[PDB]
Order: C-alpha cells, then structure tokens, then sequence
C-alpha cells in the first residue's frame, strides 16, 4: 500500500475524517430526548453536521426536511470526493452511481406507467444516480423502447417493472463484480468481494421472498451463487427459502440486513490503505440519515415506544 | 583489454546512460499516470 | 600476488553487507508497517496490554538486527591493507544473501501474521498462545540464515 | 587450475544462498498465507489454542530441510575446490530450495483456503493432515536429491 | 526587506484601517518580524562579506597575495592577519571558496544549534524549579542534561578548540571532528591522531557518563505503573532525538548556501553579461538585463527563497527548540469580549 | 514485459555461443570490475546515496503529508502535532546527507599511476556498496515511516487512544535508519582516500 | 509606481556599479573574465544610471 | 579435454535439478489446485473419503516420476564426464520436469473441478479418474522418454 | 572436427526434450480444458460421460505424436554427431512441439465449448467431433514435418 | 568455405520448422476462435451445422499452405549448404508462417461475427465467404513468395 | 588522449549537465501539473484564494531553478581535455540533484495538490500545508548541496 496515497491519498484521509462525523452510540442517547424538533436542530449542531439548519426557521422545520437537508450535505460530500478521483477511483465513484440510477430508472417506470406528475416523482428520485436523459422517462412505457430510445446513452447500456429492475441490476453487479477484481488492488479486494457480496446475498435473499424463470434474474457473484441458487429457484413457499438459507453459515437464523451489514462496514474501516472506506462511508451516512430521519419520526409525532431501533456499529 | 568492441569505458558510459535511462523511464511511468487517470 | 586473492575481492564482500543490511531491513520494515498496520486499527486504552500488542515490531526489529550483526560483521573482515581472497568474497556474499532473504522472510511472514493476528489477540485474549507461537515459527526462519551466516563467516 | 579454478567457490556459494533464499520464501509463504487462514472465521469458541498450527510447523520442517542441506554445503566448501563440486552443490542447493519453495507454495494454498470450512465442522482434521503431508514430502523429495548429491562432491574430486 | 517592512512600520496607522487583505495581513501583523529579520540579515551579510552577489572591501585584508605572478597561473595567498569584522573579501572569485565557507558554515550551524538547544534546554530547568518539582530535575534534567552536553557539548567545543590552536606552527596534523565523533562510540579508544593530551582517559569516560545516564534516565522516574511507560518513551525519544537534532541544524548551512551560491549565479546570467564597451547596444542592454535581475531578484530571492528560509527558522523552534522546554498544552486564554464582527461573515 | 524475456535470450544465446566455442571466459565480470574507474563506483555510491535518501524522504513526505492533510480538513491541530512523522521522514535525507559529506573527504584526485591498485579499487567499491546500504536502507526507511506515520494521521482524528503506542512503532523505523546510517560508516570506515 | 522605485532602486544600484567600474575595483575588473577598460564600460552604467534617472523623473510628474 | 570439457556436469546438476524442481512445482500445482477443493467439501466429505484423494495421490506420483529419474542421472554424474552426457541427461530432466509439471497443470485444474460435482453427484468419479488417468500418462510420456535419454548416456561416450 | 563438434548434441537433445516436453504442454491444456467442462456438466446427464472424452482422447494422441518423435529423435543423438544432424533434430523436435502445442490448444478451446453444448442436442456431437478432427490434423501436420525431417538426418 | 559455412543449416531449420510453427499457430486460432460460438449457434437454430465448417475448412487450407513449403524447404536442406540458400529457407517459411498467421488470426475473427448472427439471415451464404477469400489469401500471397523464394533458394548457389 | 584523460570523458559532464535540468525539470514539471489541476479545481468557487494556493507552484519551480544552477555550475567546468575524475563527479552532481530533484518535485506535486484542496474547506491548514511543503522542497535542496559540495572539487 505504498501507492495508494497518490492519488487517493487527501482522498482516504478526508473519508476517514467523515467517518468520525458518524455520531456514536452516545450521540443517539442524547438525541433520542428532545421531543420537539427544534431541541434536536440544537443539539444536532453540537456534532460534525456543524449547524447545517442555520438557514431554515424554527416554526417550519418538517420531518422531511430533516431527511433532505442530511442528504444533501451526504451527497455534496460525495460528489465532492468523487470529482477528486483517479482513473481507478473515479470508475469506482462512479460504479457507487451506476447502482443507484438503476433504483431510479426503476422508479421513473413505475411512476410514469401511472398517472403521475413528472415533476413530483422527480423530487422523490435519489440524486446521485442521475443522468440527462432520466427527466424524460416517457417516450414510451415499453421495455424493449426504453434501452434503444433512452438508456442506449446511458452507462446502463452495457446491462415486468422489477423484472427489468433485476435484469439490470444483476448484469450490474456481475460487471461490478468482476471489475474491482481487476483495477482496484491487494486490501480492497477482499473487501470489495464480500462485501459486495453480501449486497447480492441480501437481492438474492429478497428474490424468493418477492417472488412467493428466477435463474437468470437472480445475481451470482457471493456466497449463494453455486449452491444456494439451485435450491433457492426452485422454493414456492416462506419454509423452502427458510430451508435453502440454511446452508450458510453466515446467513442461518436470519431469515436484521442492516444490522449485519453495519458489523461487516465497521470491519471495513478495520482497513486504512483500501478504497472500501469510501463505500463504508456511504453506506454508513445513508444509514445514519435514515436513523435520524426514524428518531425525527419519533418526534413529530410522539411514538415514544419504538424509538430504539436505530443501529450504529461506529 | 576486456574487449575490443565492448570495451570498459563503452560500457562505464552505457551503464550510467542505461540507469539514467531508467530512472527517465520510471519518471515518465510517473508522468504518464496523470494522463493515463485524468 | 595470489591467483586466489584478486583486487576485485571486496565488490563481492560489500555487496554481502548490503544485501545483509539493505534487504534486512527491507523485511524488518515490511514486519513493523505491515504489522503497525494491524495496530492501528484497535483500540486499548490500558496498561499492560500496549507492552503486548508490541510483539511483531520488536520481533521486526530483531530482523534488522540480525542483518545489523552479519553486516558488522564482514565489514570488520574487510580493510585495504591485508590479504582477502576471492573465496571468502563469495562466503559473505552469500552471508549477505542468506540473512537478506531469510530477514526478507521472517519480515513477510510475521506481517501477515501479525497485521490481522494483533486484531486476534485483542479483544479476544484466549487466543494469544497461538499466534505467539505461529510469530515464533514465523520469526526463526531469520535465525536459520543468521545461524548459517555465522557458519559462514567463521569458515572463510 | 584448469579443474578447480578461482571463480569455483561461486557455484558454491551460490547453492548454499539459494536453498536458503528459496526454501524461507516458501517458508514465509506458508507460514504467512495458513496464519491468515486459520483466523478469519474462528474468533468464536475460544478453545482453539492448538487446532490449526500443523501448516505451519511444517513449513518450518521446509526450513530446517533449507538449513540442513546448507550447513552440509557450507562443509563441502573451500578455497581449492572443483568446478565440479560447485556445480552439484549449486545443484544441490537448487533443488532444496525450489522443491521447498514449491513445497511451502501449495502448504499455504491448502491452510489459506481449508481454515475457513473448518469453523463450522471438526471433522475437517482427518482428511486435511493427510493431504498437507504430500505437499511436505515434495521438499523431502528435494532434501534427497540434494543429499544424494552432497555425497558425490568429494568422491573422487581431483 | 528593511525596506519592504519599514515602509509598514513608519505609516502603520494609516495601515491600522485599509481594505486589509489575505497576503496584507499576513505581511502586516509580522511588520516587525519582517524588519527584525532584515536588520539580522544585514548584520549576517556582513559578516558573510556579502553584498548582492559581492563583496565589501572596507578593512585591509588578512590574506596578501604575492608580488609577481604570470596571467594564468594558480596563486596562493598568505595570512598576514585576521579580518576584524566578517569573512575577508579575499575569498571572493578563489577556487576554494566553497571549501572554507561550507565547512566554517558547517560548523557555525553545529555551534548555533547547540547553543540554542541548551538555551532552550535551560528553560526545563527554569520551570522544574518554579514549580517546586526537585524529582523531576534529578529524573530528567540532570541525566538529559549530562548526556547531552557530553555527546554534543564536546563536540562543539572541539569546534572552538580546534579554531583556537594553530595546527601549522605546531608541526602537529590538524584532527577531524567528524572522524573523531564516530570513533568514540564505535571501538571507544584508538584515535587516529590527538586533539588534546589525555584524551582517551576523558573521551571513554564522556561516553561511560552517558551510558550511565540512559539507564539512569528511565529508572529514577518511575521507582522516585503508568509512567514506566511515559518515561520509558520519553527516555528513547530524548536520545535518538538528540542525534537528529543536532545534524539538524545543517539545514542553516544547506539554505545559506543555496542562497549565496544561487544569487551568484543569477548575478552572472543577467548582469554580468551586459557589460562590454558598447555605446548604444549596452545602454538598453544594462537598462533590460538590470530590469531582469532586480525583478527577478525581488522574486526569487527575497519572496520564494526567503519565505523557504524563514520557515525553517519556523521549524527550528517548533521542533528543534519546543521539543526540549515547551511540555504539555493549556486551554488559551480567549476572554468574553465585545469584537466589531463584520456582516460579511453569513 | 516482452522485452525481458528477449534479453534473457539474448543473454542465454551469447551466453552458450561463448561457452561452446571454448570462449566462455571473454564474459569475466572480474575483469569488467578491475579496469572500470573507481571514481565511477564512488561517485554512484555518493550521488546514489543522497539520491534514493532523498527519493525515500520524498516518498514517506508524501505518504503520510497527503494523509494528514486530508486528516486536518476536519480536525487541523493533526498537522502542528504529528508534524513529528515528518521530521523522522526527513531525517532520512539528512542521513544521506551526512554520508555525502563524509564520503566527499574520500574523494581526491589519483596519480596516474597508482591509480588501478588495491587501495583505490577498495575504496572505490567500499563507497559504492556504502552509499547504496545507507541510500537504499534509507529509501526503505522512508517509505516505512511514512505508511506508519500516515497511520498515525488517521488514527490521530481518534483523540487519545492510540498514538502513544503508534509513535513507539515511528520511531522503530528511525532505529532501522540510523542503524543503516551506522553500517555505511563502517562499511567504508577503513576505506582511505584515493591515493 | 513600478518604473519610479524600479528606477529609484536603478539609479542608486547602477551609478555605484560605475563607481565600481570608474575606480578600478578589485571585485569587477581582477578577473581574466573582466570587463577590460573599466573607465569605457563605466559610460556604459553612466548614461544607463541616468536613463533611469530620466525614467524617475519622468515617471515621478504622475505622482 | 575436447570432448569431456570442465563445464560438462554443469548441465547435468542443473539436469539432475530441474527433473526434481521442474516434477515438483507440477506436483504442487496439482496438490494445491486439487487440495482446495476437497477441504471445501464438508457435509459429504467425511462420508466419502478416499476418493477425493486420488488428485493428490495422481499429483503426488509425478513428483516420484522426476525423483526415480533424478537419483538415476545423479549415479551418472561425475567430474571427468563427456558433454554429449550432460546434454543429454540435462534434456532428461529437461523433458521429465516440464512434461510433468505440464502433467501437474493438467491435474490440477482437472481434478478440482471434478470434486465440485462429485459433491452433487456421486456417479461422476468414473468419468473423473478416466480423464485423471490422461492426465498422468503424459507425466509417464516424459519418463518413458527421460529413462530412455539415460539408458543411452555412457554407451559409447568417450 | 569442424562438420561435428562437440556441442552438436546439444541442439539434438534439446529437440529431443522439447518435443515431449511443448506436445505434452498442449495435451494438458487439451485435456485442460476439455476435461473441466467434462466434469461440470455430467451431473445432468450420467449415461453420455463415453461420448465426452473424445476431445481427451485426440489430446492422449498428440501426446504420442510428440513421443513417437522424441523416441526416434533419441534413437540418433550420439557423442559424435554432425551439426546438421543437431539442427535438423531441434527442427524436427520444435516442429512437431510448437505446432502440436497450438493443436493442443486448439482442440481445448473448441472442446470446452463443444462439451457444454451437448447437454441440448444430440445432433451437435456429429457437428463438434468433426471441427475437433480439423484442429487435430495440425498435429499430424507437425508430425509429417517431424518424420520427413528427422528421416533425412543421417544421410551423410 | 565462408559460402557454405557448418552453420548454414541452422538458418533453413528454422525456415522449415517456422513454417510449420506458425501457420499451425494461426490456423488453430482459426479453428478454435471459429467453432467457439457454436452452442449459442445451434441452442437455437440447429440447422446452421454446416455453416461452421466453411471457416474451419478455410484456415484448413491455411495449414497445408505451410505444411506444402515446410515438405519443399525440407527437400532442399542439406549439410553442405551454402549460406544464402539457408536466408532464403528462412525467408521462405518465416513469411508463409507469419502471413499465414494474420490469415489465421482474419480468419478465425471474422468467422466469430460471421457466425454469431448467421442465425438471424440465411442470406449470408455468400457475403461471409466473400469476406472469407480476402482473409484467406492473405496466406496465399505468403505462399506465392515462399515459393518464389524457394525456386531461387538453390537455383544459382556455388 | 592520455590515461588520465580519455575522449569518453565529457560524456559524464555532457550526461551530467543534461541531467541536472532534464530531471529537476520533469519533477517540477509533475509539482506543477499536480498543483495546477488542484489549483484550477479549487478556485473554480473559491477565486479568492488565488495568490495563497499557487505557493506549491512556485516552490515546484524552485526545484527548477536548483536544477538550472547545477547545469550552468558544471558547464563551467565542461571541456574537451578534461580529466575523467572530473567527469564523474559532474556525474555525481548531475543525478545527485538530478534524481533527487525529481522525487522532491513529485512530493511538492502530491502534497500540494492534497494541500491547495485542503486549505479551501478548512483555512487553518494553510500553515501546514506549507511546512510539509518546504520538507518535500528541501529535499531537492539537499540533492542541490551535494552538487555544489561535489563540484567544489573540480580541479
């Protein structure tokens, strides 16, 4: 790892100083006690989100606007880090992207399939994953129209609604799958293949879970790809998945997602020359953006019951 | 004599064109990444 | 004078203490880093406990000081003004040879012993007998080119 | 002379380096690929202070097969020696250490990758040991080539 | 650079309230860290002997050049006695100026480095006694203070003992410091040939009080549980910082001589070359190749290379000095004050 | 990547076309290392002693500067508190410096005869192994404390807990330079001038 | 303001230059590389000191 | 001499080497290749063992395949021996060692994947050891032509 | 003399050695990469395994290709043999190991695919054995030119 | 003589053996890179069987191109060669060989795309092999100046 | 000619000279296109930090004008009749500030591009930024004492 710091040098040394934003288990327990959302915009503050609600009132602060406003300063960051990439980190950022626009090409479908608006769906869409041409959407609601009309310019060019959503996505995940076992080296490899695996464990899972033919819309590149496939496409019922996920031993007893994805992420920090910090980092800023958005939900409207099911490992 | 073609300071002055040469070659390795990843 | 003693000797004895000393600390660079590495993602806070999660970078630099003593010890055979043969020439280059890749090794082995091994016997202090004796077996292959060094040295 | 000329203590020494040079290159490369190995999954059940160390004492039977051939060479060595003792004991120095290297090779292939099944099933001992000493008996094979040949660099060596 | 921060400190009330930009305030706040600094530096070029590339001629030189000589012919000078003020400017355009500017060079920055290592060193002392802590002077002071003023101290006075004895009316050789340093730790005795008489017997027993004092250093702390460790940390710091320090202090000699050395040659590639017995060609000549040197001269010298200098006579005292006497941090003073804050700040 | 596997045929063919016809010993690299000049050695040796300190200072510079320059974006006091990893970086450069200075008093001009003898092949050599055991052992020290000094960067965004250990293993690369710094002055400790 | 303390700086810089060269000093004209007939490229330095002489004063009208 | 010149036994030890360090790096690519996939398998391994060896136990006889020759070249060896003798038990170990790590290579990509369906089905061993049994003939190949190279090196040398 | 030196049977012994030695590296990336696909797909269909080793069995042939020219080639080699007769005997060596070498591959690339295909046609089996004869009369292209050359070798 | 060196034959050998060589290298990426895409081919429409025989065949044509100049370099081989006639026996071949190599390598890469959407047209009896008869002569023309070297190589030697 | 003084001779000045300005040149040449692009993305929001974040520019040409000393320095002492101990050391010179100035134009290049897209999110890294900085320049200076301490021994 001698190389690394390069060109990727103020970029691992800025993401791991985001993570120490990541506000701990201690910083919940003192948010997890405000009961107006104007105390929990006061004591927000105090952590490194540093006062990122100076500009909006107090007598209008929405939940909603809470859950934006956090996302906004994510993805500032995120395409401030991605716009300071090499070639091998760039493609990197970028392919974080490709996974995202696939959830959004995916929304614009089955929202403009309906009657709907174009632009109040639009607000709805992630913004990382956004080209050009996803503000249309509307040529036609065929599938076969939409890769030569629109996604031909796409990078999702090289890859019914959900059974398109699949098609893409498991095309994608293969070419992820097999490009961060070629450019990218040594201390991100390990990582880069069980922790995106994990990602096509937890698809796969949902595959027979949605569905209760499924082989080749199902993604191989983890743990279930040679042997819990077989036994998972041929399951119709909830008790031949529980019997096929029993297979593994990582898996078993689970059929709590996230909560094994943020013990397998805060090992990924465990790494300190690896470019997977920077998906660590996402995942684990989309994780904590959702845990204030589900504390702030708590709030606005007194559910006082159910308010510790936020999950932080950092 | 070493030789008669290949003879000692034929050889001391290729020797320090050939290591100037690689570190030219390595430096140009270093150059060239830049345009190779921006 | 001697057939046996050419002036070219001494290229072929410093470049056995470097490549004792050079490729030595090399390996006990790679050991420490590679090792520092593992430190650095764990969190102590304690006393007695910094003193043994030390064990691969002073067992790294004990490395270096095995290329420290083989290198020291056929640069004091070496002077301009005495007889020095073609043979013991090539016995400290091999010297050099020995201790450099069997420091190179132990280095290589006991960094990636000890970079997730670190992270093993810490929070988790059950284990510790184990991964001490794999940094043992992991150290020694050091000791082996040392051992042969010193054969060499006193037989040429 | 013309049969033991002054650069013949070169083959020789370079033997006596190499077993060393090649045999703790594959010492290290078991030793560093079955330590991995054999904690990636099994920080669970902490009674497992003696289950996986057997790749790696036999990676250091690879070393001590490097040592023996090459104090034996370092004997052989001298001043006024043939060519032809330095040739076969480059020969064997060369054969311990590559067979070794390549006996080390597939040592840490086999612990890097069997550590992790053997987390959920015990039963892995009896077949693994069994497998783990062929991939030994491939730095035995070069320990006796090169102690075969060790005994014909004195006899009748002029 | 009087010039460029007098200019500053003679109107500084006009300066007081002005638009007070981003490189104003910077070059503003250090209007007398700036003229202290030329001052310095005009007393440190003249005793350098120097002038913009050159040297003044203002005292009756030491070295007296012979009587006849042919042209083109190598010539030796004789002392005839010593310059009172600074280098002679008999050193100037000689083929060996370099083999006595660097090594006197070499040697002030060893003695200017030790001597600030123990001013400052001393103010460990000035505040051990202050706070009435009598432990930590025999702890860490003393065996510091031992180990240091033997290892360095004796070297820097073998500086000043060397310039105090004529090696050539003596028929005695002239030592080397640097040869004799690596022969007091490795194989202790055997000097190659002798600086002063009973050498041995008190240049084995500076490193037999050093030696003393490593174990000293570390045990005394903690036996008057957790400062075994910090002293144990602290002892191994204080040693092998010691022998970085101090070879440290070369950069002084390694940026006075990119200075003095580079000046010289952008004296010669701009000035020196429009100078010739030329009537209308050297009038512009001399106005153009003078306007690329003192533009050029502004720029480089006094901006580029001057800030590198004074950012290491910034590292000096933030590693080099603070390291010694400068222990611990405080919370900073920061009083509840009324402050006119702008609008611009939103 | 082709053009290594050319010329270790090349080197194999001129090799076996010297050994099998009776001329093998036209390749003696003795004889290469006793009419090549000895301030060719020496000069590589000093050149090639500051030389790779310097390339391993610069590499540990910008290992762990880029590192705690990213580090200080959100907490700045890293940079004017582990400004130490890169004075230990830098010291490397200073260790090739001083071998320079003292290998440059070796260095004076040979007669012409007395010029190919044993002294001067001794010292020729003894500064080219020198200069290459404290340039390239520095260059390895460099890079060392700048992937652990870089490590001390980001481990110093955590406030307490870790460097008083980290900089335990900082200074353990420093040992390693100083001990490489104490090798090259015996490796040409007996070397004399050129005389 | 550039040109007025460029020739300010100019015409203190070049005329002790032509006192350097007008004298005979040791500094300039010692050397075999000197400029020979130091009194002939002293008028050199003359007119070019009080050219920018001519450039101070007439740059100094605009201040 | 002219015929029997003083580096003729450098191309026999290198023979006499290669056969074992060549024959080996096959027998370990075979060993570690195949070793992989039998420690992977563990609900069926411990019920079907003693045919998930037979790679390894292939593998394994290659290496003896380059030992039974390299002791046999090394009773040839000597210091006054012909170069025709040299070449040609160099190009004994020459055509044993890389036709049986061209054997070993064959084994081990063969024999890994064998397992992976012997695992889901327990009739494919048949068709398993038949391509295995391919596989190991063309290390014998390169005996049968190394023992014939040696069994003409001192017949009419001079 | 000059016609037969004494380093002739070099380049007889290397074409000796090379012939088994490049044939055999084809045969086992010809039953390489045919037997991988073999065993991957069998567990679908147990009863047509006899019809899928006929992509192992031409590479089995190759392999006696090259043998069958490195026995012959051993049959000649001799301490006093002509330069002609070493050049010709690494011409044939190299012939009948370069080209079965690419045959070797030949057949391995196209088998693997061959063999997976006929899980679903029966039909195909005809179609894929007869290009596989095609990649394999290279092979006995290089032994013609293996036989012819080596058979003029001794004629002066 | 200096015209007919001892060393001349190696130079034809070459010629002879980089005929065979190379054009078999080419026309073996001709056929597998060819018959690759033959399961996408015929899990769909089985009746374009006999489709990919035709580049198979025409790299087949390719391999006696070499083999036809490596039977007529070979009849011209001789001890007592002169040295011209061993640069034209390696000129002839080692441009038959290396010409049938990038008609081998044209062949087998347009018989890929050839193929891979031969099932959607069978009008493409014609414009496949039109393309094919300008990639095949590419070792035709390698052919028809290995033997116009070949008539010269012992045409006027001495 | 002589022994003491061949006609390969001035090829090692040649070489050295050449060295000295090619490698000082390729190594600012990096710290200039690395601080270039950090600068030009930087002040694309931030115009007025234009005259602080150029400072790795003109340190990395500072690098240049060590290298440009050096070959200026032993060009001096180049000649057609020079001894070939003069030789190597205007070779030891060259690519003693040569190899040395381009590892130290390569640090300025990466901690001045880390350093001018540091000192715009927070301003306070400004001061270390530049005392990295100088480390990664005084290198190149380091390289450039050795040259003027091994050319003060021609003749």
């Amino acid at each position: 790892g001698v190389y690394f710091n390069i060109d990727n040098g103020f970029i691992e040394g800025v993401v791991r100083g985001y993570r120490n934003g990541l506000l701990s288990n201690n910083q919940y327990i003192n948010l997890t006690q405000c009961d107006t959302l104007e105390d929990l915009k006061l004591q927000l503050s105090s952590t490194d989100y540093g006062n990122f609600l100076s500009s909006v009132s107090s007598e209008s602060l929405t939940t909603s606007l809470i859950q934006e406003y956090a996302s906004s300063k994510l993805y500032h960051e995120f395409n401030y880090i991605r716009d300071q990439s090499s070639g091998s980190t760039r493609k990197f950022m970028d392919y974080i992207t490709y996974g995202y626009m696939i959830d959004n090409v995916a929304l614009m479908i089955t929202g403009t399939i309906h009657d709907r608006d174009k632009g109040e769906i639009l607000q709805r869409c992630h913004p990382l994953g956004w080209f050009d041409t996803l503000p249309t959407l509307s040529v036609a609601t065929d599938l076969e129209s939409l890769y030569e009309t629109v996604l031909v310019d796409t990078p999702l060019a090289p890859y019914n609604i959900e059974i398109i959503r699949n098609k893409l996505y498991k095309a994608y995940l293969e070419d992820f799958y097999n490009f961060v076992t070629e450019e990218i080296p040594e201390p991100a490899k390990e990582c880069m293949q069980t922790l995106l695996g994990f990602e096509a464990d937890r698809r796969s899972i949902n595959i027979a879970l949605n569905s209760l033919l499924k082989s080749d819309l199902l993604p191989n590149i983890g743990k279930l790809y040679p042997l819990a496939t077989f036994h998972l496409a041929q399951a119709q019922d909830f008790e031949g998945v529980r019997a096929a996920l029993a297979n593994v031993y990582e898996y078993r007893g689970f059929l709590h997602f996230y909560q094994l994805e943020m013990e397998l992420c805060r090992d990924a920090f465990t790494q300190q020359f690896a470019i997977s910090t920077v998906w660590a980092w996402m995942k684990s800023k989309e994780q904590e953006v959702r845990n204030i958005t589900w504390i702030a939900e708590c709030i606005a409207q007194n559910q006082r019951e159910r308010i510790n099911n936020y999950i932080s490992v950092y | 004599i070493l030789s008669s073609i290949w003879t000692e300071g034929l050889l001391m002055c290729l020797i320090v064109s050939a290591l100037l040469l690689f570190i030219l070659i390595v430096a140009l390795s270093w150059i060239s990444n830049l345009d190779i990843t921006y | 004078s001697n057939i046996y003693a050419p002036l070219y000797a001494p290229f072929f004895g410093f470049a056995g203490c470097a490549a004792a000393m050079v490729l030595s600390c090399l390996g006990a660079a790679i050991g420490t880093a590679k090792s520092g590495i593992g430190i650095a993602g764990i969190g102590t806070f304690k006393p007695e406990l910094i003193m043994k999660s030390l064990i691969p970078v002073v067992m790294s630099g004990i490395l270096a000081i095995y290329g420290l003593v083989v290198a020291v010890l056929i640069a004091g055979n070496l002077s301009p003004t005495e007889d020095y043969t073609l043979f013991n020439g090539f016995m400290h280059l091999s010297c050099g040879l020995c201790v450099g890749f069997a420091c190179l090794s132990s280095g290589y082995a006991i960094g990636m012993v000890g970079d997730v091994g670190v992270r093993k016997y810490m929070h988790q202090p059950r284990l510790f007998v184990g991964i001490v004796l794999i940094l043992i077996f992991s150290e020694v292959l050091g000791l082996y080119g040392m051992i042969v060094a010193l054969i060499l040295n006193t037989r040429g | 002379t013309e049969l033991c000329p002054v650069y013949a203590p070169f083959f020789g020494a370079i033997g006596c380096a190499s077993a060393i040079i090649f045999t703790s290159l594959g010492a290290a490369y078991g030793t560093a690929k079955s330590g991995v190995g054999i904690c990636a999954t099994c920080v669970l059940r902490p009674d497992l202070l003696f289950k996986n160390i057997v790749p790696v004492i036999m990676a250091g039977i690879i070393a001590i097969y490097g040592l023996v051939v090459s104090v034996l060479v370092c004997y052989s060595l001298g001043q006024k020696q043939a060519l032809y003792t330095g040739f076969i004991q480059l020969g064997a120095g060369l054969s311990v250490g590559l067979s070794g290297l390549a006996a080390g090779f597939a040592i840490g292939i086999v612990g890097d990758a069997g550590v992790r099944g053997s987390s959920q099933q015990p039963r892995l001992f009896v077949g693994m040991i069994l497998i783990l000493i062929f991939a030994e008996v491939l730095g035995l094979y070069g320990l006796i080539v090169a102690l075969l040949l060790n005994s014909r660099a004195t006899q009748d060596v002029v | 650079m009087t010039l460029a921060a007098l200019s500053l400190v003679l109107n500084e009330k006009k300066i007081n309230k002005m638009k007070r930009g981003e490189i104003f305030d910077m070059a503003f706040t250090g209007r007398y860290i700036i003229l202290l600094m030329g001052v310095f530096s005009m007393y440190t070029g003249f005793l350098y002997n120097d002038i913009f590339s050159k040297t003044m001629t203002i005292f009756k030189s030491g070295w007296k050049w012979p009587d006849h000589w042919k042209k083109g012919e190598s010539i030796t000078a004789t002392s005839v006695g010593t310059y009172p003020i600074g280098l002679d400017w008999a050193w100037h355009g000689t083929e060996n100026a370099l083999l006595f500017s660097n090594s006197y060079k070499m040697k002030l920055s060893i003695l200017m480095g030790f001597i600030h290592m123990t001013y400052s060193y001393f103010f460990s002392l000035a505040n051990h006694l202050y706070f009435n802590s009598m432990i930590d002077i025999i702890g860490n002071f003393i065996p510091g203070l031992l180990f240091m003023q033997g290892i360095f101290g004796y070297l820097s006075v073998c500086i000043v003992y060397k310039w105090a004895v004529d090696w050539v009316k003596d028929g005695k050789p002239a030592p080397g410091l640097l040869n004799m340093l690596i022969n007091m730790f490795l194989s202790p005795g055997t000097i190659d040939d002798e600086l002063y008489p009973h050498q041995a017997k008190v240049q084995v027993f500076l490193l037999l009080m050093a030696l003393v004092c490593i174990p000293w250093l570390l045990l005394v702390k903690p036996l008057h549980g957790d400062i075994m460790i910090h002293q144990v940390i602290h002892t191994i710091e204080f040693c092998l910082n010691c022998v970085s320090h101090t070879a440290s202090y070369l950069r002084l000699w390694a940026l006075s001589l990119a200075h003095a050395q580079l000046s010289s040659v952008l004296w010669t590639m701009t000035i020196q070359i429009a100078f010739g017995f030329r009537g209308f060609v050297g009038v512009f000549m001399t106005v153009a190749l003078f306007a690329m040197w003192f533009a050029l001269t502004c720029a480089v010298l006094v901006l580029m290379e001057g800030t590198s200098a004074m950012l290491h006579s910034l590292r000096l005292h933030w590693v080099e000095s603070m390291s010694k006497f400068f222990v611990g941090e405080g919370l900073p003073y920061e009083p509840f004050a009324f402050e006119y804050k702008d609008m611009e700040v939103a | 990547h082709f053009l290594y596997y050319l010329v270790l045929i090349v080197v194999i063919v001129y090799g076996l076309y010297k050994l099998f016809t009776g001329h093998g010993s036209d390749i003696n690299f003795g004889k290469f290392l006793l009419r090549t000049s000895p301030y060719m050695w020496a000069n590589l040796g000093i050149a090639l002693c500051v030389g790779l300190s310097v390339v391993g200072a610069a590499w540990g510079i910008f290992i762990t500067g880029s590192s705690m320059i990213g580090a200080g974006v959100r907490a700045p006091r890293i940079t004017t508190k582990n400004l130490i990893s890169i004075i230990f970086c830098e010291v490397v450069a200073i260790y090739g410096l001083i071998i320079a200075i003292v290998f440059s008093s070796k260095l004076t001009v040979a007669t012409a005869e007395n010029m190919y003898s044993k002294s001067n092949l001794y010292t020729g050599y003894s500064l080219f192994w020198a200069g290459i055991t404290v340039g390239a052992s520095n260059l390895i020290c460099g890079i060392a404390v700048g992937i652990t000094g870089a490590t001390a960067a980001i481990s110093d965004a955590a406030d307490s807990a870790l460097f008083v250990k980290i900089l335990v293993i900082e200074i353990f690369g420093s040992i390693l330079g100083l001990l490489g710094l104490i090798v090259g002055l015996l490796m040409a400790g007996k070397a004399s001038e050129f005389q | 303001w550039c040109c007025t303390v460029l020739s300010a700086f100019g015409v203190v810089i070049l005329s002790v230059i032509a006192h350097l060269f007008n004298t005979n000093h040791e500094s300039f004209v010692g050397s075999i590389n000197d400029p020979e007939d130091g009194p002939a490229v002293a008028h050199t330095v003359y007119l070019a000191a009080l050219v920018y002489l001519v450039f101070f004063v007439f740059c100094g009208f605009q201040v």
